[PDB]
């Protein structure tokens, strides 16, 4: 379970850098929310676990 | 974390989130626990270093 | 269970010294509460146990 959580955290950090705003809007038809680049070191606001 | 007296409720809530966050992100919780029990069971006693 | 409690108490004392106010605010989006430095010897207001 933790192995998938480790993968999820890395992808979330990548998604906040390598994905443009419009790409997220198309995937999720909601208002886009941004995250500070220097804050990606710590996962303060997110928790990842299997469903 | 649970408060001792009635005026310690705010302190307990703040420290509990911070303490859980550090183990969730800064440390491998699963690996640490596995080494924690196995060290005690095999060697008869466990020694933990805090720094 | 007590072994983790011993670790938790030490980290809480460290968190009250080596962590700035803004760092705690980012981790916990609440008002910051301080603790007297000379009072860190006794854990008067906090209790630590596993969940």
């Amino acid at each position: 379970a933790k192995g998938m959580s480790e993968i999820g955290n890395k992808i979330i950090a990548m998604n906040a850098v390598f994905l443009a705003e419009h790409e997220v809007v198309r995937i999720t038809n909601e208002e886009f929310v941004t995250i500070k680049r220097e804050d990606l070191k710590g996962n303060f606001d997110l928790e990842v676990d299997i469903s | 974390v649970t408060p001792v007296t009635w005026e310690d409720v705010q302190g307990a809530r703040q420290n509990e989130l911070v303490l859980n966050y550090q183990f969730r992100t800064k440390l491998n919780r699963v690996s640490f626990i596995d080494n924690y029990v196995r060290s005690v069971v095999d060697d008869g006693t466990g020694i933990v270093r805090v720094g």
